């Protein structure tokens, strides 16, 4: 049985830890919600 | 219940102690999150109920108390942040580029951002603090790391 309890406000906050890529993916969304990579 | 707007923890005794299974945005009284979380099962808030609302198994989303509410959108270009709130962990502001999910039915931003699978259902912000859609539904790529695109449901 699930329940929710509150983590914080959505807020944008200025001078966070700047990370991640940004790749180009091509993919297939199947039937069920399942992204696949089409190589 | 609890109606505060905010992200939120969803969690489960089901299993061994409380097991946080996703994350959601509560706007305009209506919850958001991911499907693969709740699978639409109802929700508590400390005496409150939530009952599903709006569900999309291909879309992955699903509302509880209400439609869908949460329009914005990612401008193509702009970096964003996922407010992650990862398992045990205070919330965190990540900033990123998002890369593009090329698919038959058109583009759609990613972010490649490696956190556990109870980060599921995570905002991702605009500068201004709109959600323009969650973290949690992708693509394990070449490498091994994950790949979440920017999903978004339709506001009516
Ligand atoms: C199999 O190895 C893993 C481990 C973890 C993840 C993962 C990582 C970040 C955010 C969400 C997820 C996640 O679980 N998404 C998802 C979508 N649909 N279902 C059913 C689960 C994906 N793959």
């Amino acid at each position: 049985d699930m329940y929710i309890e509150r983590a914080g406000d959505i807020t944008w906050e200025k001078d966070a830890e700047v990370t991640g890529n940004s790749p180009r993916l091509d993919v297939a969304l199947d039937e069920s919600g399942d992204f696949s990579l089409v190589e | 219940g609890e109606t505060t707007d905010g992200v939120y923890r969803v969690m489960t005794r089901r299993l061994l102690g409380s097991t946080q299974v996703g994350v959601g945005v509560m706007q305009e009284g209506v919850f958001h999150t991911m499907w693969h979380v709740t699978k639409g099962a109802a929700l508590r808030s400390g005496e409150g109920r939530l009952d599903p609302y709006w569900g999309d198994v291909k879309q992955d989303l699903v509302s509880y108390c209400g439609p869908w509410k949460l329009d914005a959108a990612w401008d193509g270009l702009s970096e964003v942040q996922l407010l992650a709130v990862p398992p045990g962990e205070r919330a965190k502001n990540i900033q990123t580029l998002p890369g593009i999910f090329k698919t038959k039915d058109g583009d759609i931003g990613a972010v490649a951002l490696d956190y556990p699978a109870g980060t599921s259902g995570s905002p991702i912000l605009d500068k201004c603090g709109r959600v323009i859609g969650l973290y949690g539904n992708g693509v394990v790529i070449k490498n091994g790391s994950y790949v979440s695109a920017i999903t978004q449901g339709k506001r009516e």
